[PDB]
Parts: structure tokens; C-alpha cells; sequence
């Protein structure tokens, strides 16, 4: 299995174009668990290795150790994209009740929803 | 799949606590409720938690008097009761709620307060 | 010329896997205006014309005759996906504040949100 | 690509209907500003409004005195001015508001409120 509302997973993005986030990478599940219960597809967003800290209202830092990533990541919440589940493949881990909120405010910024 | 443990019987005003302990699935996956059944009653919804721990709910019931919690590492759910009174009498079984449904069912576990 | 949320773009959404919205269909531009100025992607939800009614709280329909479409047609708040503006081909329209509103209040049960 | 018009001599506590016409771009893609200049006093910002036209701001000196609307159709703003006072004389510009900066600016109309003579 069952796909939770802040599960971070690995995905496969490619291909993409221009400044999308591309290739395979971790994600987290950011649509509603009925959603993820019966739809063919979830809404993600994607967590990148090739930053540190950043200083964004759109990114989340995500600490390598606590969940278990390969370095301390961000997850980017302005690369947003509806994936077939068929394209998650081994489940890493998933975000505590604190950094869920903090990805909650930070997406209401994303989309300017308030 | 799931076992239930600490039942017993108390006087009232006394405190247990049952454990539900998961194995099979993957326990990180699933939020977790407790419902109650006594002999030749239909089932009563006691508590539920969902899956990081931060969020519970209680029936009016046992509202103030139980309090639920999760373990994550040892793939456990407690129920706590306290200041048990004869009506609690029942049996006890733990249950994952998924989105709306029930899906896996402990085995029972009696609960006496005389 | 520039790119305001709740605008209307014809963008190309291809190539994508199984059940997920593609080729190259209208999109509404969910993304804030500082995106939309300064960022080179933007965020869209798909629109699609194969159904005109929705029971779906994630769909939101738009008719063909005030938003200048080919026929009546439902935004899919289920179907988001952030775009590089390079895939953002021709403007079709925008839509009202009502139903900006209305995307809105889908995206918030979409991502499950709370006011 | 910004005409002003409908400024004027009044007396206090009258009013008055600016109107702002747009031409050579696209009207539905900017908020629109209202922004007043008093002889040497500074610019001094006064209204806006969205690009659909829900949402309004107004500037807390001529809050609740004026009213700005839009017709998208006319590609037209307008700025309803009312108990007007000796203090609001000044000339004003219609300007586009763009998320931060400004991109285009009118050309002005005068303002003037006094008793005369
Ligand atoms: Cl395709």
C-alpha cells in the first residue's frame, strides 16, 4: 504494498525535456492516499542529490541519515509530475508527521493556494 | 499474521495493555484500529492511529480513558486503558484500516473488568 | 506574452507510460506568477476532451464556447506535471476567477490540503 | 498603448471616473496600477488590481474612497473617485503591474480638487 501520502520511492522520470528533472531518482508521494489507493497513477515530487541545503521556499531538506538516502537531499516541490505507478520500483522510505507539514506549506507556496 | 497479547482481568479502576504485533506485511504501510466486540454484541470501534504515529482518534466510548500509540521499529500497536470500568468487558482485536476498509484481522484478546 | 496562473496553453505532453495523460492537449497553468516569470518551468494540469462531465472531485469541466475549446471539455487535477515552458506552444485562454477558484479547491483534495 | 482619460477640475467631497485604455498588447495577462503624483511630493502608489479581476488593492490613504474595476472586453480600466479632498489634486497614471515591477505606463491625467477663485 500500500502507497502512502509521504512515501519516498524510486522512480524513473525519463525521458524529459529542458530543465525538467529527468532520470531516476527518489520521489515522494505528495497525492491523497485514496488516490493512491485505486488510481493507476500517483502525484510526486521530485527529491534531488545534487544539492545540500537550499535556500528556496519551494524546497524541503531531507537529512541522509534519519531517512535513509544516499547524502542529504531536497525535495524540489516545483518539479511536480503524475507517474504511472508502474514506473516506482523499490519503496526507500517515508517522511515523518513534521516534514510532511513542512511539504504540505511548502507546496501551498508552490501552487500560491496560500 | 497479527497476535494480540495482554488481555486479562482486573477490577475496575485498573489499567492494561494490549499489544498487536505484525508480521508478513509491511507494517510501515498500514494505519491501525482497534475494535471490540462483547459476547453476543456486533463490533465496536474503539481507536485507530495512523501510519507515523502523530495522528489518533478514540471513540466516544473510551474517549479520555484509552490511549492508543505505535511502535514502528518493533512493528507493534498498544492500546493503553486506564480507569476500566465493567462495560469494557469484551473481546479486542487489533485490524489495519486502509483509506476505508479493514483488511487483516488479529486474533482476539479478552479483556474482564468484575 | 507572459504566463499567468489560470492561463490556458496548448502544451506537449508526450512521451508517457500507461494510464498517464499525453500528446499534445490544452494545460492550465497552476504554477505562481513568480514561477511563471522567473522560473523556466511551469506546473499544469492535462485537459481533456474525451469526456464533457466529471464524477470525479478532481475534475473540473470547461465549456467550449466561453474558453474558445473545440467542444466541451474537464480539467484533470490528477493529471499535473511540471513542464519545461520550451513544450508551451500556443495560448488558448484563461479562465475566470470562479473557476480558478474551482482548480483551486480540486488541487486542495488532489494534493490533500487544508485551508 | 495607454491612453488616460476622464480627469478634471472638481470641487471637495465630488467625484470623478478615470479610465485607462490598452492597445498593441495583450490586456488579459497584466494587473493594472493606479499610481498619483502631487507636484514635488513624491510618486505615491494608489490602486491595482488582478488580471482577472477578483481581487483589488487600494492604498490606505484613498481606501474605501475609491474603486478600481476592469472590462477585459473593452481591454479597459477604470478608477471610480469619490469624497474627493484638496490633498488627492495630482496627476494620474495608469500603469501595468507585472508580480513585482511595472512594464508599461500611460501618459497621465490631471486631477485637481479646490474651491477655485
Ligand atoms: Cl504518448
Amino acid at each position: 504494498d500500500p502507497i502512502r501520502r509521504g512515501d519516498v520511492y524510486l522512480a524513473d522520470l525519463s525521458p524529459v525535456q529542458g530543465s525538467e528533472q529527468g532520470g531516476v531518482r527518489p520521489v515522494v508521494i505528495i497525492q491523497n492516499d485514496t488516490g493512491n489507493k485505486y488510481s493507476p497513477t500517483v502525484i510526486v515530487a521530485a527529491i534531488t542529490g545534487r544539492i545540500n541545503k537550499a535556500k528556496i521556499p519551494t524546497h524541503v531538506e531531507i537529512e541522509k541519515k534519519k531517512y535513509k538516502l544516499d547524502k542529504d537531499s531536497v525535495i524540489l516541490l516545483e518539479q511536480i509530475r503524475t507517474l504511472d505507478k508502474k514506473r516506482l520500483k523499490e519503496k526507500l522510505t517515508y517522511l515523518s508527521d513534521d516534514k510532511m507539514k513542512e511539504v504540505d506549506n511548502a507546496l501551498m507556496i508552490s501552487l500560491g493556494l496560500n | 499474521q497479527l497476535q494480540e497479547s495482554g488481555g486479562g482481568l482486573v477490577q475496575p479502576g485498573g489499567s492494561l495493555r494490549l499489544s498487536c504485533a505484525a508480521s508478513g506485511f509491511t507494517f510501515s504501510s498500514y494505519d491501525m484500529s482497534w475494535v471490540r466486540q462483547a459476547p453476543g454484541k456486533g463490533l465496536e470501534w474503539v481507536s485507530a492511529i495512523n501510519r507515523g504515529g502523530g495522528s489518533t482518534y478514540y471513540a466516544d466510548s473510551v474517549k479520555g480513558r484509552f490511549t492508543i500509540s505505535r511502535d514502528n521499529a518493533k512493528n507493534t500497536v498498544y492500546l493503553q486503558m486506564n480507569s476500566l470500568k465493567p462495560e469494557d468487558t469484551a473481546v479486542y482485536y487489533c485490524a489495519t484500516w486502509w483509506v476505508d476498509s479493514y483488511d487483516y484481522w488479529g486474533q482476539g484478546t479478552q479483556v474482564t473488568v468484575s
